[PDB]
């Protein structure tokens, strides 16, 4: 939601297979190509919701 | 989430795109039920009581 | 006593032990979560 | 050659290793029925028969033993509040024994068939070939099982011979095991009369040993034998699955919606007596002639039972709990400690306010405040900021009556709002979450487990007897189709359907 | 004998009835419908 | 089902029409009684539906009413009509207000428009 | 269980193997004895013909105490023998006081249920009181005694702890200690007091042989169960049985 | 806080039944093998 | 093939082995009975639905005792 | 704990798969 | 009190040795069953 | 809970001893 409010998606983190996901991107980013090397650090891609527009556009 | 959401600002049960679809959906396995069930029954003898009945057809 | 003119014997395929071990571990992945909760 | 799920259809043919599979059949179940059963005695906790029945523990196989007259145990505990010097043979202990040696010899005999399948028993007397004549065997099994229907009934539930039933009164205060005399007219036809059971099993037991002696005598005709296929010994398995889960809706309704033959102090409240507020209606009933009596309202809820209190409660609804939720309701919400009181809410008025208790839909319902013509005069607010009904704004404040927290108000703020919320649901008791570290989040009884396993399997079952009662009737055809229905598959020239006889 | 039997006896009857006009009226076309 | 929501309806919509005949027993309408005998019969299913006990104790209330307005002793109807409010509880809906309200929420309820219909907008 | 007198025509190898040991003695007649300053009472035969344990009951709807008959785990070691004390007349009333004997009884009582309850049947430290003067058809003396605890200082705990020695720590897990927080959350079983309770008793004169000096009566004693050095909470014991003893003069 | 007993039921409802399915698939292809006379008997 | 004396003992009960009524046998018998029996389970059906309702008789737990 | 069974299973669906494709059982024609 | 991974490490250090032990049965079995020509292939 | 895994493995010995006194490959002469 961008509102700095994380949602935990992964396996490590205290999820089941039904519970756990990958989360979308956020908010504030909007429609922006969000790759990788547009973070500033894989830690800051990570929590934005980088890894789910790898996977779509991937997907797709 | 993502189908409880978009119920909520869009109404998709409401939707006849949507009830085309599961018009789709329900008649797929309906017809999918239908067409092997026709083609199960109506089976020639090869295979003895003893052994599956998928070995009356040898591939090709 | 006496040898059976019953017993036979009991196969499976190759492919249809791939569908078998695959429902197994499948539906560990469903109901597996639910039994942990 | 056969296929996994083929796989017992070698058995067909030999009707000596049917017997030999039946009787590891019925060991496995036996021997179920004896260690599950050692298993719960384990597990049980005789201390407290008030607050913490068998079903309050997620006893599933005990209850079926009491309410036919199990009640005593070797450790010198009753179930019905008693204390017993000898049981003797006949405790939880020694029938859970007894289905071990049952398990055990039945395991042997089991082995013997199927070592010995040349009897000769099984041969035709006409041709050489195994045959069971299943009329005669039917008529045989059927005055056997209509002649224990009757002795059930006439020497176990009337009392004769055997120790009677367990029947209890109308709100699961007091039961025990005791002969009943069989209710004969339309008395018997209501569910909750235990006469009926007697008077059932009399009389049905009755047509079961007249029905035996006709299919012990008269052979059946050409037009059944054969469309019935009776040759047939899967024509018996179809039949007999029809009869299965057709015993399973039976048994799985009456479960759900009560009977005499399934009582509340045994198995656990029905869902439909927390839906009518049924045991509010006899709290509130013997509270009025307790004030009637003339005493004042204090001592007036402290006469009534905690047991009863207890039932009034959402922790034992059957329909309270989930699937995934495994093991006893006391791993629910902890081990019922006491009664706390019975709490009163009153406003700046004087007036009564009750909370408006939560259907058995919701996992969550508000806490709504209403008097006694049900209109809101306090809640607690979502939104608190523009709330005109808040407690703090009413000024609702709590008094209770009896139990531990006898004639203790507050009107603390805080309080009146945890008592608000603890009366929502039920009576309101102090439990123990430290015992087995009980969630906070509840369960279900055996009554709801009972019938969810046998409201599902009656319709497994169903699909078991539309596979078999397919295959008996096209027997023939199992193995495929042959070239001579290409004739008989024809819009016209057969003005009868398939019937090589017409033109 | 209550007011609700009597309303019970008389659903058994006229579902004898609905079955007995039906099974009477196959029988008739039948033997005149012969083969 | 019987509930308890069930019980607190049928009160509400016909202790209104039971307690509302105060006006009729005054100048003994003796057609006002008669119009209104479903009324007495359908308080007594759905204030007593389980409580048989009660029930069949408000029949013999109700049956006391008629058997009295049939001889015609106004004194012995009121005699009776006092004694079926005072065992039964019969109590119409007065008005509510802003602090003491919210009749009805949903448009659903039994008394959206009476004079304890009032809803706390805001 | 027959009189004093044909219990003592017995020799010890007839008695012995018969269950006679236990059996208080029996009276005959009806008759006062009038006690004298410097009597007492000598063979002081006190067993207990029934137990009772205090609980929690269930019944019709609703749970609450009382005593259940239970039964002796120990096989014949349980009644009380030659015990003595002077007796004393002051207000009228005659009093017992007891000093010495076979004060305590080790047994062990099973509760329906499988729970065992150990105590101590004693009469330690007696000061009775009587209805009256002068030992008669219906003479009855109570008074409060001492239970002291079941197992001594020198008793130990099964890892080695005791009131008076033992280890002072679990022995066990030596890395509980480990802070400020040592094994306190053990401290209230590391801690091994050596508790005394009161208990009561009621006796109840019946039959009196002066010829022989000797009384016989029935009567009922409440007390306190064992606590394992102050672990568990001890229930109340209620015994019931037969008395004895034999008058000096 | 997660629930106990599954830790069991999971992996013996995986494996018991894993390991059975591929018990009727090594039957058959040592009944295959023993059937045609190879080096295998 | 294996006689035993049970074998021997319960002989006669397979004795007959597709002997059977030329045709038609009892089934008017067998109709009526069924009919009657379908009655049966309909009345069960209705009293303990409580969509039908006799003279004493309420579909409520009591006090059998 | 369970992260081990959930990913213990996961990957034993993908091992599975793994070998139906590239060791499955080939139909001839003969 | 008792140790976690034990229910684990016994019942899945019985029957994955057990159920692994019956199958070079089952394999004999059908290997014996196949080679000498019966019923069974 | 660990009682039945003590009982579930000495009555599983007393099971396979069982079937090794009663159902074991016999010895021939031939
Ligand atoms: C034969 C008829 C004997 C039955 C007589 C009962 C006498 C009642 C008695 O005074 O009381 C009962 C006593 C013994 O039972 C009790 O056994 C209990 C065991 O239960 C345990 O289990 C429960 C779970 O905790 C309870 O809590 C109980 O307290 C707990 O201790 C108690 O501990 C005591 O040991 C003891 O009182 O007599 C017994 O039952 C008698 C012994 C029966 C043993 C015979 C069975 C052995 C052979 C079976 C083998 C299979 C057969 C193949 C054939
Ligand atoms: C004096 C004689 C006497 C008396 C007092 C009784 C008394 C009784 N009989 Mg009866 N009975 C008698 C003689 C007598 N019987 C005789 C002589 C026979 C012939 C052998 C029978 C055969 C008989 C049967 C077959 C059954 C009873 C049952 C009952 C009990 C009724 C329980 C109830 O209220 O409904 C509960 C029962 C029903 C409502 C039965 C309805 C039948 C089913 C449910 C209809 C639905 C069909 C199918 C299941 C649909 C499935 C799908 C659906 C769920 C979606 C009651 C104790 C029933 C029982 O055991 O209940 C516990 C029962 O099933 N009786
Ligand atoms: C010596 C015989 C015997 C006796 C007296 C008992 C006694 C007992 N068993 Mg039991 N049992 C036995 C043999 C015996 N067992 C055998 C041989 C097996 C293996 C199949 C079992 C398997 C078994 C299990 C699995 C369980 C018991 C249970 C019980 C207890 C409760 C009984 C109960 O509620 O039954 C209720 C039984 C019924 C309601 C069945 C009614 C019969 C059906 C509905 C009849 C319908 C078909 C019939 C043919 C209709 C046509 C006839 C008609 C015309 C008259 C009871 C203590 C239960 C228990 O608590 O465990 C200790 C339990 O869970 N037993
Ligand atoms: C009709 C069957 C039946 C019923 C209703 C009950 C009822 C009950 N049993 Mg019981 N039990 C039964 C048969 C039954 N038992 C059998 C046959 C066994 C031997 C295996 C046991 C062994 C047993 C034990 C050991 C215990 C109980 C307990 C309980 C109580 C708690 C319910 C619970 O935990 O559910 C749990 C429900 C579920 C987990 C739901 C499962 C949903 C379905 C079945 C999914 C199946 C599909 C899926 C493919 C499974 C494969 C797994 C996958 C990973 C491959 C309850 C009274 C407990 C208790 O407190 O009693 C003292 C307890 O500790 N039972
Ligand atoms: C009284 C019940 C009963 C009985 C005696 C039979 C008997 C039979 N069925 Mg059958 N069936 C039944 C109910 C029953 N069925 C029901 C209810 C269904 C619907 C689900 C079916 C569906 C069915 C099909 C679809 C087929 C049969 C077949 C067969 C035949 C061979 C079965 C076999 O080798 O299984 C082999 C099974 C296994 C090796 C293991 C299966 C694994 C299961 C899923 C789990 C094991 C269950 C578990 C241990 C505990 C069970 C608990 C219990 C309460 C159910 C045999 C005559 C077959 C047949 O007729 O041959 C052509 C066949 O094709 N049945
Ligand atoms: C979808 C439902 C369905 C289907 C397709 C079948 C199919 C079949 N059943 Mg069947 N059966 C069913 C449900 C069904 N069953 C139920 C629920 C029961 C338990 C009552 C049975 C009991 C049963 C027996 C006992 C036998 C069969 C047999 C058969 C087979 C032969 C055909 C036959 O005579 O049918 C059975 C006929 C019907 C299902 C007709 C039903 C029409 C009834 C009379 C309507 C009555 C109206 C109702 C009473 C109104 C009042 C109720 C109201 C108050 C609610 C066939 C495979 C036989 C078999 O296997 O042959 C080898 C056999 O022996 N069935
Ligand atoms: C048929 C024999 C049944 C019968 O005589 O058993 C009579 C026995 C009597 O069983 C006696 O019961 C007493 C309590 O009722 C005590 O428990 C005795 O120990 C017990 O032996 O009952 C059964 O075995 C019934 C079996 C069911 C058939
Ligand atoms: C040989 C081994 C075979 C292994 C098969 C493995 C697959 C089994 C998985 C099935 C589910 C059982 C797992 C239980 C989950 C778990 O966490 O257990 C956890 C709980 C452990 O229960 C614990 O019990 C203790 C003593 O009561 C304590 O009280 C704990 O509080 C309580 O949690 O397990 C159960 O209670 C098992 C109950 C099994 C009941 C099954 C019958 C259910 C009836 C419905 C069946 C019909 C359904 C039809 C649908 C088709
Ligand atoms: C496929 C499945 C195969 C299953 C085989 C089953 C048999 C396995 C049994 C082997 C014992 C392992 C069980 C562990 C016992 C248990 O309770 O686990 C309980 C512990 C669980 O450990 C837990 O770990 C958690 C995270 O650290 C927490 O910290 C807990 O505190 C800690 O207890 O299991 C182990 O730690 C497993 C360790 C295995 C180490 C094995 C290597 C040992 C090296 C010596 C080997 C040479 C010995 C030669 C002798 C020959
Ligand atoms: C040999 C012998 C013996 C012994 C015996 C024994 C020891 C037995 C046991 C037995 C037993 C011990 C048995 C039991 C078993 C069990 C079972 C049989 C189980 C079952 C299961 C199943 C069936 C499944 C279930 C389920 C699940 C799991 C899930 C959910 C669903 C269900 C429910 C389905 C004796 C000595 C006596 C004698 C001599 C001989
Ligand atoms: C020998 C022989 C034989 C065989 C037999 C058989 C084949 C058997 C089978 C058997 C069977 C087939 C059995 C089964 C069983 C099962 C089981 C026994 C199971 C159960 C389970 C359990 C017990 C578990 C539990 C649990 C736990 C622990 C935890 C979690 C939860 C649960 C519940 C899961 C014959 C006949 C040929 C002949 C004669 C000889
Ligand atoms: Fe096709």
């Amino acid at each position: 939601d961008g509102i700095r409010e994380p949602v935990s998606g992964s396996l490590l983190y205290g999820n089941n297979i039904i519970s756990g996901a990958v989360v979308p991107s956020s908010n504030a980013i909007g429609m922006h190509f969000y790759p990788i090397w547009e973070a500033a650090s894989v830690d800051e891609w990570l929590y934005n919701g980088g890894p789910y527009q790898l996977i779509v556009l991937h997907f797709l | 989430n993502f189908m409880l959401v978009f119920q909520a600002e869009h109404n998709i049960l409401m939707h006849p795109f949507h009830m085309a679809g599961v018009a789709g959906v329900f008649g797929g396995s309906l017809f999918s039920a239908m067409h092997g069930s026709l083609v199960t029954s109506s089976l020639i003898r090869e295979t003895t009581e003893n052994e599956s009945t998928n070995y009356g057809y040898k591939f090709g | 006593t006496g040898p059976n003119p019953n017993k036979q014997a009991v196969e499976l395929n190759r492919t249809s032990l791939y569908w078998g071990l695959l429902l197994i571990f499948v539906l560990a992945v469903l109901f597996s979560s639910y039994f942990f909760n | 050659a056969l296929p996994w799920y083929r796989v017992h259809t070698v058995v067909l043919n030999d009707p000596g290793r049917l017997i030999a599979v039946h009787l590891m059949h019925t060991a496995l179940v036996a021997g179920w029925a004896g260690s599950m059963a050692l298993y719960e005695l384990a597990v049980f906790d005789p201390s407290d028969p008030v607050l913490n029945p068998m079903w309050r523990q997620g006893m599933f196989v005990m209850p079926f033993m009491t309410r036919l007259g199990i009640t005593d145990s070797w450790g010198g505990w009753s179930i019905t509040g008693e204390s017993v010097s000898n049981p003797g043979i006949w405790s939880f202990e020694g029938v859970a024994l007894s289905h071990i040696i049952l398990s055990g010899m039945c395991f042997l005999a089991a082995i013997w068939h199927w070592v010995y399948w040349d009897l000769e028993l099984f041969r035709d007397p006409r041709t050489g070939e195994p045959a069971l004549d299943l009329p005669k065997i039917f008529g045989i099994h059927l005055f056997l099982s209509g002649l224990l229907c009757f002795g059930f009934g006439a020497f176990h539930v009337t009392g004769l011979f055997g120790p009677g039933i367990w029947v209890s009164d109308a709100y699961g205060i007091t039961g025990k095991v005791q002969p009943v005399a069989p209710a004969w007219g339309a008395d018997g036809f209501n569910p909750f009369n235990p006469g009926g059971i007697a008077a059932h099993h009399i009389a049905a037991g009755i047509f079961g040993i007249f029905a035996g002696i006709f299919h012990l005598t008269v052979r059946p005709p050409q037009r059944l034998y054969r469309a019935l296929r009776m040759g047939n010994i899967e024509t018996v398995l179809s039949s007999s699955i029809s009869a299965v889960f057709f015993a399973a809706f039976v048994t799985s309704g009456t479960m759900w919606y009560g009977a005499a033959a399934t009582p509340i102090e045994l198995f656990g409240p029905t869902r439909y007596q927390w839906d009518s507020g049924y045991f509010q209606q006899e709290i509130e009933r013997q509270v009025e002639t307790s004030v009637s009596e003339g005493l004042s309202e204090s001592q007036a809820w402290s006469r009534i039972p905690d047991k009863l209190a207890f039932y009034d409660y959402i922790g034992n609804n059957p329909a309270k709990g989930g699937l995934f939720r495994a093991g006893p309701m006391n791993k629910g919400d902890g081990i019922a400690e006491a009664w706390l009181g019975h709490p009163i809410f009153r406003d700046k008025e004087g007036r009564e306010l009750t909370v408006r208790r939560m259907p058995a839909f919701f996992e969550t319902f508000p806490v709504i405040l209403v008097d006694k013509d049900g209109i809101i005069r306090a809640d607690i607010p979502f939104r608190r900021a523009e709330s005109k009904y808040s407690i703090e704004q009413v000024g609702v404040t709590v008094d209770f009556y009896g139990g531990k927290l006898n004639g203790q108000t507050f009107k603390d703020a805080p309080t009146v709002k945890k008592f608000a919320r603890k009366a929502q649901l039920g009576e309101v008791f102090e439990f123990d979450r430290t015992s087995l570290e009980s969630d906070g989040v509840f369960r279900s009884s055996p009554r709801g487990w009972y019938t969810y396993g046998h409201a599902n399997f009656a319709l497994l079952f169903f699909f078991g007897h539309l596979w078999h009662g397919g295959r008996t009737i096209f027997r023939d055809v199992f193995t495929g189709i042959g070239a001579e229905v290409t004739e008989q598959v024809e819009f016209g020239a057969f003005q009868k359907l398939g019937d090589k006889s017409t033109k | 004998m209550t007011a609700s039997l009597s309303n019970f006896i008389a659903s058994l009857i006229a579902g004898g009835v609905v079955v007995g006009v039906i099974a009477i009226a196959l029988i008739v076309i039948s033997k005149s419908d012969r083969i | 089902s019987v509930s308890a929501a069930t019980i607190n309806r049928a009160r509400g919509l016909y202790g209104d029409r039971i307690a509302a005949l105060k006006d009729a027993v005054a100048a003994g309408d003796f057609k006002a009684i008669a119009e209104e005998k479903n009324a007495f019969i359908l308080f007594n299913s759905g204030a007593y539906p389980t409580n048989k006990a009660k029930k069949n104790a408000a029949i013999a209330q109700t049956n006391e009413i008629f058997k009295a307005i049939r001889s015609g002793d106004k004194a012995a109807v009121k005699s009776a009509y006092d004694a079926y409010m005072a065992a039964n509880d019969i109590r119409p809906l007065p008005e509510i207000n802003a602090n003491i309200g919210q009749g009805y929420s949903s448009d659903f309820d039994f008394r959206v428009r009476t004079k304890a219909g009032a809803i706390y907008v805001r | 269980a027959l009189t004093k007198s044909q219990i003592n025509e017995l020799s010890y190898l007839q008695v012995k193997g018969t269950g006679l040991a236990n059996r208080c003695a029996e009276v005959v007649g009806e008759d006062s004895i009038k006690p004298k300053p410097g009597a007492k009472l000598v063979d002081m035969c006190i067993e207990p013909k029934a137990w009772a344990v205090e609980e929690e009951v269930g019944k019709a709807g609703k749970t609450e105490k009382k005593f259940v008959n239970s039964k002796v785990m120990t096989r014949q070691t349980y009644t009380l023998d030659a015990i003595e004390g002077p007796i004393t007349v002051d207000g009228g009333k005659i009093t017992f006081s007891e000093k010495e004997g076979i004060d305590y009884a080790a047994t062990t009582v099973q509760l329906p249920g499988g729970e065992r309850v150990p105590f101590l049947f004693t009469v330690k430290d007696l000061v009775a009181k009587g209805n009256g003067d002068t030992f008669k058809p219906g003479f009855q003396m109570g008074g409060d005694f001492n239970t002291p605890s079941y197992r001594t200082g020198l008793f130990l705990d099964p890892k080695g702890r005791g009131g008076t020695t033992g280890y002072d720590m679990a022995v066990a897990l030596p890395a509980l200690q480990l802070g400020e927080e040592g094994d306190a959350e053990l401290f209230g079983e590391n801690n091994k007091v050596f508790d005394i309770t009161q208990g009561r008793i009621e006796m109840e004169v019946n039959k009196v042989n002066a010829e022989d000096s000797e009384i016989g009566g029935v009567f009922v004693a409440t007390q306190l169960s064992d606590t394992d050095m102050g672990s568990k909470t001890p229930k109340k014991v209620l015994t019931k049985g037969i008395f004895y003893a034999k008058v000096e003069q | 806080e997660v629930q106990f007993g599954a830790y069991l039921a999971v992996l013996l409802g995986t494996f018991l039944p894993a390991l059975f399915l591929v018990n009727l698939f090594i039957q058959t292809e040592a009944r295959k093998a023993g059937k045609a006379g190879g080096q295998d008997s | 093939a294996l006689r035993t004396r049970l074998g021997e003992i319960l002989r006669p009960l397979n004795a007959e082995y597709g002997k059977v009524a030329p045709g038609w046998g009892t089934t008017p018998i067998m109709g009526i009975v069924m009919l009657a029996f379908l009655i049966f389970l309909v009345i069960i059906l209705q009293i303990y639905n409580s969509s039908l309702i006799i003279e004493n008789v309420d579909v409520d737990w009591a006090n059998g005792i | 704990m369970e992260a081990l069974v959930y990913t213990f299973l996961l990957i034993g669906t993908l091992m599975v798969i793994f070998f139906a494709v590239f060791f499955r059982e080939t139909p001839r024609i003969l």
